């Protein structure tokens, strides 16, 4: 935007293919993967015969 | 001891400016966004001095 001689102009993480908090979420998502994946071992896999 | 004589000097003195006119005096937005309601508000004037 200008006017009258001063102006701004903004590049946000807003995008087509991805959205703002898109970054804080692939984190999130990463960080779950390895807490989730490692906390089963703490429970490990469940087993009945049959 | 100088009496009679003619004393010359090289000195320094603190800036200073006056306002001659006022250039681009007012410019406006109605800020809306984020705000309980909209404000006016006063950009920046620019000065000739």
């Amino acid at each position: 935007l200008e006017v009258d001689g001063i102006t701004e102009t903004i590049g946000t993480t807003q995008s087509a293919m991805y959205g703002g908090a898109s970054a804080q979420i692939l984190q999130i998502n990463e960080d779950i993967k390895e807490l989730l994946d490692g906390l089963r071992a703490y429970f490990g896999y469940n087993m009945i015969g049959l | 001891k100088y009496e009679n004589h003619t004393v010359t000097l090289k000195i320094l003195m603190t800036l200073r400016y006056v306002v001659s006119d006022i250039l681009k005096e007012s410019r406006y937005q109605y800020t809306k966004f984020n705000q309980p309601k909209s404000k006016f508000e006063n950009l920046p004037q620019k000065l000739l001095l």
